[PDB]
């Protein structure tokens, strides 16, 4: 629940 | 009690057929996180645990199953990402559906695919 995963969020979750 | 798909997350990033069509999987939820980041989320096929970003109608379904570690689901809708700029492995799961809720962990020591992959840089789509 912190912020190491927000170039997953980021690039991706738009297709 | 029910049967994962055992390694299927290296099938997935390893051959090329189960790439194209990445659904119907048996997998257990193996974390979740305590506002986008909600949707992310830890999965164990037994051997493997990878992450998987929810959307659309498996992140509603996230909100309304009160989806937890031990729960196993089946993938309907998905499709691969690798971040290759960061060696990062994602599924992109779009629906799922609730096979068992909080069924007993199959694999509590499982190996991260990321890992996996790193020591295994060839074999990796
Ligand atoms: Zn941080
Ligand atoms: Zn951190
Ligand atoms: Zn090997």
């Amino acid at each position: 629940s912190s912020d190491d995963d927000d170039d997953i969020l980021l690039e991706l979750g738009t297709r | 009690s029910v049967q994962l798909s055992r390694g299927d997350f290296h099938s997935i990033f390893t051959n090329k057929q189960r790439y194209d069509n990445p659904t119907g999987g048996v997998y257990q939820v193996y974390n979740t996180r305590k506002s986008n980041r909600k949707n992310l989320i830890m999965i164990s096929d037994g051997i493997y645990h990878m992450k998987a970003l929810l959307r659309n109608q498996a992140a509603s379904k996230f909100q309304s199953m009160e989806l937890q570690r031990g729960d196993i689901i089946r993938v309907i809708i998905a499709e691969p990402a690798i971040v290759r700029e960061r060696k990062k492995y994602v599924l992109l799961v779009d629906d799922f559906e609730l096979v068992q809720s909080r069924a007993d962990m199959v694999n509590q020591t499982s190996t991260f695919l990321d890992n996996y992959f790193s020591e295994h840089p060839n074999e990796t789509l």
